[PDB]
C-alpha cells in the first residue's frame, strides 16, 4: 500500500520550514495524459459577412459572430460537451432555432456562465480562462459535480457499488470520508461552504486574548466550526492534488502576508467564484433539467473545486483556449 | 553478554505466593496459571485477580459507557454489521455540534455524548479507589494513586472542565478512534496552534523526558543485573555494588548522579508533570488565551522568516473585495 | 476588553509561565537534588594540616535524615557517615587527583576496581515471611526447573580459557521472586564449591560457558560461611569477583580494545 | 571530590581507544579519548551556532533559527549563510553524540557493568539521523532536514505533518505515539510502586518484593516483576523511535498522499465496498 | 552550571524600600564591569595583582 521513490518535491516557503508539494511522478504523468485530451483549437476562420443576429433566427448570446465564426463555435461546443451525440443533442434535426430540447436552453445559460467566468472572475482564472471542456470533458454530464448530499464515486462516470448508492444509509460515513480526503470529519464542506455564501470559513481568533463579549457561552461559535473548516481544507487539498503548505505556513494558518503563498489568495477568489456559479447559474437549472438530473432534494448538480481542477493545481495543467475562442470571453 | 538481561535462561517454578492484605483477601478470584513463553521475559504466573466493590463498580460504569458509544456507533452505519466492522475507526459519538452554551444538549446532538462522558468519569473514579485502596490494604504508600489522579484530572480538563470554563459542551472530545484524533486538530486550529502553547511545550518536555529516563533507568538496571540491581528495595535500605556502580556510571558521564531511590522520584515526578502541565495548558486555553501563536507574538517569543514566494495580502481586505 | 488582561501588558498566562518555572526549579534543586545525596555524602577528600571545617555547603546540600523501619526488625537512616575502612591494594599511577589507581596485588582477590563489593550487611536476605530468600534447590524443594529449560545439574562449566573448571551441582533460587540467581559448582581438583551468578553463564544444552574468568580463577571465588545460606555482603563478593574478571582475567583486558 | 564509596572504583583500564593517554578524571567526569573528542565537537558546533546566530536578525533565544539550504542546492554544499552553517553544525552534533555514546562504553567497561546504556543511547542518535540524514538523502536534498531553532524546529514539524494532510493517521506515528504514552504511564507506575514500598507512610515497615508483585496481581491480574519491568521499560521507550522512524521514512520516499487515504487499503477492500 | 551549592547557600532575596523612594534587593548579581589596571604578578590563583 505504498508509492515507490523518487518523489518530486517543490519548495513553497523559506528554507527549513518543510513547505511544498510532494508528488508521485507516475500519478502526475497519468493526470497529464488525461488532461492532454483537450481537443486543440479549431482552425481560425475569416470574419466574412453579417452578424448572425441578422442571419439566424434565435441567437441571443453569440449574435455578433459572423456565420463562419458562429459555426466554428458550435463545432467546438459539440466536441467539448456532446461529441458522441453530435449536434442533435441540443438541436432539433430540422429546426436549429428550436429550443425544444433542454440541452439547448441549458447550453445557452452555460454560454453566459462561461463568458461570466472569463470576464468577471479573472482574479481566479486569469488569462487561462475556462471553456466548456474544463468541466464537461467531452460528456454532457460533467464527471465531477456535487449534490446537496455526498455521493460516490466522485467521478460519476464510474458505477456505484450498493453501499456507495446515496440511498444506502450504511455507506454514509464512507461517502463523507471520500469527499474529505479519507478523514472522519463529520461535516460536508460542500453544502456548508461552497453551495452558498451563508457560512464563514475563518474560525481562528485574531487577538492573543479572548475579547470580552464573544468568548463565553452562546456568544461563541461552536468548536464544530473548526472541524468544518478543517474538512473543507482536506477537500480543497484533495481536489487540487496538493497539501496545506501549497497555501499556508502552518505556523499560523490564519495569517497572510509572508505566512501565505499567492496561491492562497487565488484560492480565496475561487471560493467566491464557485459560490457565484452555484447560486446564480447552476442551482437555478433545476428549473430546466429532467428529473433524472436532479438530486434527492430536487437540486441541480453543482460545482466545487474538483469540477474544474480534477486533481491538479491548475485545471488541465494550465492549458488554455482563450485566444482561440474569444466568444467565450473575456467580453470587453 | 549477560543473557539474563535479554531473557530468562532457566525458569523457576515454585508454589505461588499470596501477600495478605488488611481486607478483601477473600475476593482474590481465580487460579494462577503459568505461561512458559511469557516466563521468558516476565513472571510466568498469570492471575489471580482481586475483585472488590470499587473494581466491580468500575466495570459496571465502564461497560455502560461502552454500550452507549457502540450503540450510537452502530446507529451511524444504520446497524449494518459488515459496514460497522468496516467503518469502525471512522465512527464516533460526538458532542453538541450546535452552540447550546452550557445547556444540556438533545440526545441526538450531544446528549448521548454527555451520558457516556459521565459514566466514564464514574468508571475512572471507581478505578482510582481500587488503585488507592489496594496500596493501603497491602501496607504501601499511595504514590501510584496520586500519579493516576493527575491523569484523570487531565481527562476531566479536556472532557468537561474546559468546556465548562468557556461555557460550551461543543468543545469536548468525541469518542471514537479517528474522531478523538480529529479533535486534536480542530482544537489546536481554534486556539491558534498548540505548538505555541508553553504548557504543551512543558508536557512534551516531560513526555520525551520519561522516554529518556525510562530508557536510561531500565538500561542502567539491566547493566547491573549481574550484581542484583533489580532488587531495588534492598538496594535502597542497604546500598550494594549494583547501585554504587549505577551511580558512578552516571556521575562519570554527566557529573552528578541520583540514588537508587531518588531516580524513581525523578521518574515519578516527570510522569506526573506530563499530566499536570497538560492540565494547566488546557485551563488557560479559551479562558485566558485565544490564539497561542499571537500570544507568543505579543510577548516576543515567535520566530519569523523571509518571504520565499511573494508575500500575499489578505484579498478580503483589498478594497472592492467581496465578502 | 479581554479575558486575562491585567495591565498595559500583563496577562494571566504570562504570570503562570513564571510560576511554572519556579515550581520546577524548586522541586528539582531544593528537593530532588538533595534526595540524590542520601548515599555517598559527604564527599571525601584529603585535607590540610590545620583546617577546621564542616563546610556550610556540606550541610546545605544534604537532606534531613530519613529512617526506614525494616520489615524484619531494625532501622536504617540515610544519609549517614559511612567511611570505607577496608584497606585497598591500589596505587597512584600518577600524581594528580584525576589519575586512576592501579592494583598492587591480585585485584580479583584484593577486590578493587570492577572487583569491589559494597560493605553490605552480613545478613541473609529474607522472604516476606522470614525465611532465607536465596537458597540452593537442595533446600528449596517445592521448587523446580520449568519443563523445557536445561537442568544444568551435572553439566561441565567451561572457563574463558576453554578449560572445564567444574561441574554444576545446584541452582540457587530466589523464593521471593521465583527466579534462579546462581549456579553452584564443584570446583575441579579443589575441595570447594563456588557460586556463579546466572548472568555470567552462557547456558548451553551440554555445558555452562563462563567467559569472565579463566578456569584457574574459580579456585579463589569467594567462599560462603554456610553451605545453604548467603548474606547480602556475600552475594556482593561473589558477583564482584567475576565482574572483576572482565577487566582483569588476563593482562590484555584492561588495555585499549582497539 | 569523591563519593564516599568511589575511590575503590577509580582504576585504570577499560578504554576503547587511547589507553592510558586520556584515562583520567577531571572532577567527576571521566575524560578518555572520546571525552576529548566530545569536547572538541561541542566547542566547534557551539562556536558555529554563535557565529551563525550573530549573522542573523536576532539574539532572542526563541526566535534564533539556523536553517538548512534551499531545496535546489540538493545534496551539495551550500553557502555558509544559506545552509552552510547548518551543514557544519550537523556534522558537529553527530560527532558530539557518537563521542558521548562511545565515552559511555569506556565508562561501562571500567566499571565492569553491561553496555546497555550506550546501546540505549544509539536509538535517539539513530532517529536524529533518520530526520537529518537518511530522509534528506532519500528525497535528494539537505533542505528537507529540520532547522536548529528552539521554536522554528516546531514550525518544521508542523508543516511536515500537514504536507501529508493529517499526520495523525500515519500508522508509524500511531505506533510511535502509543509507545510514548505507555512508556510515560509505566514510568509513573514503576516509580510509584518502588516508592510506595520503600515509603509506606507513618512509621510502617518498608515492604518486600512479594508485596510489589501482590499489588499488581491485585490491581490488574498480572505482575511482570522486578528485573522485567526494567527490560520492558527500555523496550517501550526505544520503540517510540524505532517504530516512529518508519512513519518518518515512509513520508515522501514511499508515500506522497495524505495519510488518512493510506487507510484505504482497509476501507476499500472491495468485498465490503 | 549554576552549582546546586550556589543556590543552597544564598538566602531568599530581601528588598529594602528606601526612605526617599526606590528599592534595593539583596542578594543580587552585581558584576564589576570596570576595567582594572592590574596584572598577575605570578601564575597561581593566590598570587597578588600589580598595578600597571
Ligand atoms: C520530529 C519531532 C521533533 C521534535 C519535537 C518537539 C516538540 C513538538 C517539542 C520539542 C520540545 C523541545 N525540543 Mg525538539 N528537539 C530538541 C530539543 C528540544 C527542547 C528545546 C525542547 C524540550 C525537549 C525535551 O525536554 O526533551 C526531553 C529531554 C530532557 C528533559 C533532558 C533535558 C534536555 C534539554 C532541555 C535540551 C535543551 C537543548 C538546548 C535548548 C539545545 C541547544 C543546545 C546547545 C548546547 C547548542 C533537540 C536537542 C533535538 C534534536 C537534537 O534532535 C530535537 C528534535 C526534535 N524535536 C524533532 C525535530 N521538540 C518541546 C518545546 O518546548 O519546544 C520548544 C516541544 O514542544
Ligand atoms: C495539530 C494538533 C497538535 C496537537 C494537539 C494537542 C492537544 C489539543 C493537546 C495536546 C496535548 C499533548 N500533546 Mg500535542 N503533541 C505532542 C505531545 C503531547 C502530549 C505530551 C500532551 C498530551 C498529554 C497526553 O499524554 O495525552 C495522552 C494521555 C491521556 C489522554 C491520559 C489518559 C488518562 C486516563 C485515566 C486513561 C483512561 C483509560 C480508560 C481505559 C478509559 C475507558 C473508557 C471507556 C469506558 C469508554 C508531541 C510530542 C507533538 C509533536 C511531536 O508534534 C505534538 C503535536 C501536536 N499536538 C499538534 C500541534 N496536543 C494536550 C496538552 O498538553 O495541551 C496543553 C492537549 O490537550
Ligand atoms: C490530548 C491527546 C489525546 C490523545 C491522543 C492520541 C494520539 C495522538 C494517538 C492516540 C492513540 C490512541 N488513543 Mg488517544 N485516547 C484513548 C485511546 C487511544 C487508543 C485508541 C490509541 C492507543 C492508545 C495507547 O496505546 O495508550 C497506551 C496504552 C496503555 C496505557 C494500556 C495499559 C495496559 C495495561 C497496563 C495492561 C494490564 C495487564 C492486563 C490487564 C492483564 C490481563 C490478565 C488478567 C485479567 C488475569 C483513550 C481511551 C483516551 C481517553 C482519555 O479516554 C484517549 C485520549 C486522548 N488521546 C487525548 C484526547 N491518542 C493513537 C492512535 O492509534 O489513534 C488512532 C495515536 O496515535
Ligand atoms: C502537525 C504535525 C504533527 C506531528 C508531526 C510529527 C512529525 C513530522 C514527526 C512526529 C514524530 C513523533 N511525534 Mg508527532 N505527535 C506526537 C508524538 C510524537 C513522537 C512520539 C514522535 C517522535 C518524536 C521525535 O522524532 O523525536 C526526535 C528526537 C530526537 C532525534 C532526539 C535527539 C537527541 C540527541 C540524541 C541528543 C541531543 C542532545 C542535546 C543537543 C544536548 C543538550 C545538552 C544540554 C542538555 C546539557 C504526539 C503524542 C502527538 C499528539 C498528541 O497529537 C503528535 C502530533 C503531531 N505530530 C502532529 C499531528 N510528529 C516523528 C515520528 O516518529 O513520526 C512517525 C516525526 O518524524
Ligand atoms: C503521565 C502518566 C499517564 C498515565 C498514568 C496512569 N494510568 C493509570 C495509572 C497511572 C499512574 C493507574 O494506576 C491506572 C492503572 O490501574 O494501571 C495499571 C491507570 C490506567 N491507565 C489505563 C490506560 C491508559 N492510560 C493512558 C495514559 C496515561 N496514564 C498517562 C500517559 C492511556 C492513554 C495514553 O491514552 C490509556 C489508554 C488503564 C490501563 C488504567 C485505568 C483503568 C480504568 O480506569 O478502568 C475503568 C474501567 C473500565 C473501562 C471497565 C470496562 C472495561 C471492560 C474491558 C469493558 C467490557 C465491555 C463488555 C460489554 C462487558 C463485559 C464484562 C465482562 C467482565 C463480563
Ligand atoms: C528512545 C530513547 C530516548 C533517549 C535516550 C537516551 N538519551 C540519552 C541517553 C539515553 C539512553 C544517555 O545516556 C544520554 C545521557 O547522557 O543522559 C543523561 C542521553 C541524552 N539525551 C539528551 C537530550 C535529549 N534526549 C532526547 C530524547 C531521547 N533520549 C529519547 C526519548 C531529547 C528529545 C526527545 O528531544 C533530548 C533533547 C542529553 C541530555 C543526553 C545526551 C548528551 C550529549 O549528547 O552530550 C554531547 C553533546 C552536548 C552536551 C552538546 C552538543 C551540541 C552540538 C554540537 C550543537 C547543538 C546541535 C543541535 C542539533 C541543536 C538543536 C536544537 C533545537 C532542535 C532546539
Ligand atoms: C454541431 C456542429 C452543431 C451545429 C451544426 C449547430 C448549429 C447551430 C446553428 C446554425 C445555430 C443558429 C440557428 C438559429 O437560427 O437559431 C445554433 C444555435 C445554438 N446552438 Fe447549435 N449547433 C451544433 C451543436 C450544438 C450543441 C451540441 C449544442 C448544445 C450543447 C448547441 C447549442 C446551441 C445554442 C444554445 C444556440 C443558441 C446560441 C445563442 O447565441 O443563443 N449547438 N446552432
Ligand atoms: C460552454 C459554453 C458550455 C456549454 C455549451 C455547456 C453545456 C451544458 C449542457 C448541454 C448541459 C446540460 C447537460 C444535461 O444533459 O443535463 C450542461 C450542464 C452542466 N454544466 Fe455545462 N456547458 C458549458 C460550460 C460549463 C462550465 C465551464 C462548467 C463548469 C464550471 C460547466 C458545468 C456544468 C454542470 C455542473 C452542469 C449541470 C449538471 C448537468 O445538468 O449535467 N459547464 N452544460
Ligand atoms: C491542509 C489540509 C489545510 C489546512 C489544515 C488548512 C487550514 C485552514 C484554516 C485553519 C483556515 C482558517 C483561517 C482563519 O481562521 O482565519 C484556512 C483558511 C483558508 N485556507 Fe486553508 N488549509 C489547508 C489547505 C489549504 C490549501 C491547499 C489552500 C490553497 C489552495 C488553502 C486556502 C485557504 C484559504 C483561501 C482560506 C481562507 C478562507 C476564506 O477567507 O474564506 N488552504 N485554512
Ligand atoms: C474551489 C473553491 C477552488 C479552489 C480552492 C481553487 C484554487 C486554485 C488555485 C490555488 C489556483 C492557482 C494555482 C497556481 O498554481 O497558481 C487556481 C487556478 C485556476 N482555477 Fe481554481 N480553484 C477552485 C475552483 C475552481 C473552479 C470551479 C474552476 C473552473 C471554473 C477553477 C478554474 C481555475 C483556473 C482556470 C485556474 C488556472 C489559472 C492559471 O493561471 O492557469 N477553479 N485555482
Ligand atoms: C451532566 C452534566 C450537567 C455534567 C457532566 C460533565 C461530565 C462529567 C462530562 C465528562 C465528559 C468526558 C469525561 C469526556 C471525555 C472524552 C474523551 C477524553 C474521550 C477520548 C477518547 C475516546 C476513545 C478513543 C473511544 C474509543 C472507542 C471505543 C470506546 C470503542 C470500544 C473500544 C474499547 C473500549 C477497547 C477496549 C480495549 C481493552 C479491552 C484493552
Ligand atoms: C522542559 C522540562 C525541563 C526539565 C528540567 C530537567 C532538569 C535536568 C536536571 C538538572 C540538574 C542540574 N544540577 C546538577 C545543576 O543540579
Ligand atoms: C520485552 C517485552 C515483551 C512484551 C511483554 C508484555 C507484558 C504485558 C504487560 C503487562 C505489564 C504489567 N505490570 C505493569 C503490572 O507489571
Ligand atoms: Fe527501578
Amino acid at each position: 500500500c505504498f508509492e515507490p521513490p523518487p518523489a518530486t518535491t517543490t519548495q513553497t516557503g523559506f528554507r527549513g520550514l518543510s513547505m511544498g508539494e510532494v508528488l508521485h511522478p507516475a500519478t502526475v504523468k497519468a493526470k497529464k495524459e488525461r488532461d492532454a485530451q483537450y481537443p486543440p483549437a479549431l482552425a481560425a476562420v475569416k470574419a466574412e459577412g453579417p452578424p448572425v443576429s441578422q442571419v439566424y433566427k434565435n441567437v441571443k448570446v453569440l449574435g455578433n459572430l459572423t456565420e463562419a465564426e458562429f459555426l466554428r463555435t458550435m463545432t467546438a461546443i459539440t466536441e467539448w460537451v456532446s461529441p458522441q451525440e453530435g449536434c442533435t443533442y441540443c438541436h432539433d434535426e430540422n429546426n436549429l432555432a428550436s429550443e425544444a430540447k433542454y440541452p439547448y436552453v441549458v447550453a445557452r445559460r452555460m454560454l453566459e456562465m462561461t463568458r461570466a467566468i472569463n470576464t468577471n472572475w479573472t482574479q481566479h482564472v486569469a488569462q487561462t480562462g475556462v471553456t466548456c471542456y474544463t468541466c464537461h470533458r467531452g460528456t454532457p454530464l460533467p464527471p465531477y459535480v456535487r449534490y446537496l448530499e455526498p455521493t460516490l464515486p466522485l467521478n460519476n462516470r464510474e458505477t456505484p457499488t450498493h453501499v456507495e448508492r446515496v440511498e444506502t444509509r450504511s455507506g454514509y460515513v464512507v461517502r463523507l470520508a471520500k469527499y474529505t480526503a479519507y478523514s472522519a470529519l463529520n461535516y460536508d464542506p460542500f453544502t456548508m461552504f461552497l453551495a452558498n455564501d451563508k457560512r464563514q470559513v475563518r474560525v481562528v481568533p485574531q487577538t492573543a486574548l479572548p475579547l470580552v463579549g464573544v468568548s463565553r457561552g452562546k456568544e461563541r461559535r461552536p468548536l464544530s466550526d473548526a472541524y468544518a473548516t478543517f474538512a473543507l481544507m482536506m477537500s480543497i487539498s484533495d481536489s487540487l492534488g496538493t497539501n496545506c503548505t501549497f497555501c499556508h505556513n502552518a505556523q499560523t494558518f490564519e495569517s497572510w502576508g509572508k505566512k501565505s503563498t499567492p496561491q492562497r489568495a487565488i484560492a480565496w477568489w475561487g471560493i467566491r467564484m464557485v459560490r457565484d456559479l452555484n447560486m446564480n447559474y447552476l442551482a437555478p437549472l433545476n428549473a430546466s433539467l429532467p428529473a433524472s438530473r436532479l438530486g434527492r432534494q430536487g437540486e441541480a448538480p453543482q460545482a466545487d473545486c474538483r469540477t474544474c481542477h480534477q486533481g491538479v493545481t491548475k485545471p488541465l495543467f494550465g492549458a488554455s483556449r482563450l485566444k482561440d475562442y474569444p466568444e467565450l470571453g473575456p467580453i470587453k | 553478554a549477560d543473557y539474563q538481561t535479554i531473557y530468562t535462561q532457566i525458569q523457576a517454578r515454585g508454589p505461588h505466593i499470596t501477600v495478605s492484605g488488611e481486607w478483601g483477601d477473600n475476593d482474590r478470584v481465580g487460579k494462577p496459571f503459568y505461561s512458559y513463553w511469557l516466563g521468558k521475559i516476565g513472571d510466568a504466573q498469570i492471575g489471580p485477580i482481586y475483585l472488590g466493590a470499587s473494581g466491580i463498580a468500575a466495570f459496571a460504569f465502564g461497560s455502560t459507557a461502552i454500550l452507549i458509544i457502540l450503540f450510537n456507533m452502530a446507529a451511524e452505519v444504520h446497524f449494518d454489521p459488515l459496514q460497522f466492522f468496516r467503518q469502525f475507526f471512522w465512527l464516533g459519538l460526538y458532542p453538541p455540534k450546535a452552540q447550546y452554551g452550557m445547556g444540556i444538549p438533545p440526545l441526538h446532538d450531544g446528549g448521548w455524548w454527555l451520558m457516556a462522558g459521565l459514566f466514564m468519569t464514574l468508571s475512572l473514579g471507581s478505578w482510582w479507589i481500587r488503585v488507592y485502596s489496594r496500596a493501603r490494604a497491602l501496607g504501601l504508600g499511595t504514590h501510584i494513586a496520586w500519579n493516576f489522579a493527575a491523569a484523570i484530572f487531565f481527562v476531566l480538563c479536556i472532557g468537561c472542565i474546559h468546556p465548562t470554563l468557556v461555557g460550551s459542551w461543543s468543545e469536548g472530545v468525541p469518542f471514537g478512534i479517528w474522531p478523538h484524533i480529529d479533535w486534536l486538530t480542530a482544537f489546536s486550529i481554534r486556539y491558534g496552534n498548540f505548538y505555541y502553547c508553553p504548557w504543551h511545550g512543558f508536557s512534551i518536555g516531560f513526555a520525551y523526558g520519561c522516554g529518556l529516563l525510562f530508557a536510561a533507568h531500565g538500561a542502567t538496571i539491566l547493566a547491573v543485573a549481574r550484581f542484583g540491581g533489580d532488587r531495588e528495595i534492598e538496594q535502597i535500605t542497604d546500598r550494594g555494588t549494583a547501585v554504587e556502580r549505577a551511580a558512578l556510571f552516571w556521575r562519570w558521564t554527566i557529573g552528578f548522579n541520583a540514588t537508587i531511590e531518588s531516580v524513581h522520584r525523578w521518574g515519578w515526578f516527570f510522569s506526573l508533570m506530563v499530566m499536570v502541565s497538560a492540565s494547566v495548558g488546557i485551563l488557560l486555553t479559551g479562558t485566558f488565551v485565544d490564539n497561542w501563536y499571537l500570544w507568543c507574538v505579543k510577548h516576543g517569543a515567535a520566530p519569523d522568516y523571509p518571504a520565499y514566494l511573494p508575500a500575499t495580502p489578505d484579498p478580503a481586505s483589498l478594497p472592492g473585495a467581496p465578502k | 476588553m479581554y479575558h486575562g488582561a491585567l495591565a498595559q501588558h500583563l496577562d494571566i498566562a504570562q504570570l503562570v509561565w513564571y510560576a511554572q518555572w519556579l515550581v520546577i526549579w524548586t522541586v528539582v534543586l531544593l528537593y530532588l537534588r538533595r534526595e540524590d545525596r542520601r548515599e555517598g555524602y559527604p564527599l571525601v577528600e584529603p585535607l590540610g594540616l590545620v583546617k577546621l571545617a564542616p563546610e556550610d555547603g556540606q550541610v546545605y546540600e544534604l537532606p534531613y535524615p530519613k529512617t526506614f523501619v525494616l520489615p524484619h526488625g531494625g532501622t536504617v537512616t540515610v544519609p549517614r557517615r559511612r567511611p570505607e575502612t577496608r584497606e585497598l591494594k591500589l596505587a597512584q599511577t600518577d600524581g594528580f587527583e584525576g589519575a586512576p589507581l592501579q592494583p598492587t596485588g591480585n585485584p580479583l582477590v584484593d577486590a578493587v576496581g570492577p572487583a569491589s563489593y559494597a560493605e553490605r550487611a552480613e545478613v541473609v536476605d529474607a522472604t516476606v515471611d522470614g525465611k532465607a530468600k536465596i537458597v540452593p534447590l537442595r533446600v528449596a524443594t517445592d521448587f523446580s526447573i520449568a519443563e523445557g529449560d536445561v537442568d544444568p545439574r551435572g553439566l561441565p562449566v567451561v572457563a574463558a580459557d576453554g578449560v572445564e573448571a567444574g561441574t554444576v551441582t545446584d541452582l540457587w533460587v530466589d523464593r521471593s521472586e521465583h527466579y534462579f540467581r546462581y549456579l553452584e559448582l564443584s570446583v575441579a581438583g579443589s575441595a570447594r564449591t563456588a557460586l556463579i551468578p546466572l548472568g555470567f553463564c552462557d547456558v548451553k544444552k551440554d555445558k555452562i560457558v563462563v567467559t569472565s574468568i579463566l578456569s584457574e580463577q574459580f579456585a579463589n571465588v569467594p567462599r560462603l560461611q554456610s553451605r545453604d545460606q548467603i548474606t547480602l555482603r556475600e552475594e556482593d563478593k561473589v558477583s564482584a569477583y567475576y565482574a572483576g574478571g572482565l577487566l582483569y582475567a588476563t593482562p590484555e583486558r584492561a588495555e585499549s580494545l582497539l | 571530590a569523591l563519593l564516599s564509596f568511589e575511590r575503590k572504583y577509580r582504576v585504570r583500564g577499560g578504554t576503547l581507544i587511547g589507553g592510558d593517554l586520556f584515562d583520567f578524571w577531571v572532577g567527576p567526569y571521566f575524560v578518555g579519548f572520546f571525552g576529548v573528542s566530545a569536547i572538541f565537537f561541542i566547542f566547534l558546533g557551539v562556536s558555529l551556532i554563535g557565529y551563525a546566530a550573530s549573522q542573523g536578525p536576532t539574539w532572542d533565544p526563541f526566535a534564533i533559527s539556523i536553517n538548512p539550504p534551499d531545496l535546489k542546492y540538493g545534496l551539495g554544499a551550500a553557502p555558509l549563510l544559506e545552509g552552510g552553517f547548518w551543514q557544519a553544525i550537523t556534522v558537529c552534533a553527530l560527532g558530539a553524540f557518537i563521542s558521548w555514546m562511545l565515552r559511555e562504553v569506556e565508562i561501562s567497561r571500567k566499571l565492569g557493568i553491561g553496555w546497555h546504556v550506550p546501546l540505549a543511547f544509539c536509538v535517539p542518535i539513530f532517529m536524529f539521523c533518520v530526520l537529518q540524514v537518511f530522509r534528506p538523502l532519500l528525497l535528494g536534498s539537505w533542505g528537507h532536514a529540520f532547522p536548529y531553532g528552539i521554536l522554528s524546529h516546531l514550525d518544521w514539524v508542523n508543516n511536515f505533518g500537514y504536507q501529508y494532510l493529517n499526520w495523525h493517521y500515519n500508522p508509524g506515528h500511531m505506533s510511535s505515539v502509543s509507545f510514548l504514552f505507555v512508556n510515560a504511564m509505566a514510568l509513573g507506575l514503576h516509580g510509584g510502586l518502588i516508592l510506595s514500598v520503600a515509603n509506606p507512610g507513618d512509621g510502617d515497615k518498608v515492604k518486600t518484593a512479594e508485596h510489589e508483585n501482590q499489588y499488581f496481581r491485585d490491581v490488574v491480574g498480572y505482575s511482570i516483576g522486578a528485573l522485567s519491568i526494567h527490560r520492558l521499560g527500555l523496550f517501550l521507550a526505544s520503540n517510540i523511535f524505532l517504530t516512529g522512524a518508519f512513519g518518518t521514512i515512509a513520508s515522501g520516499p514511499f508515500w506522497t498522499r495524505g495519510w488518512p487515504e493510506w487507510w484505504g487499503w482497509w476501507l476499500d477492500i472491495p468485498f465490503w465496498s
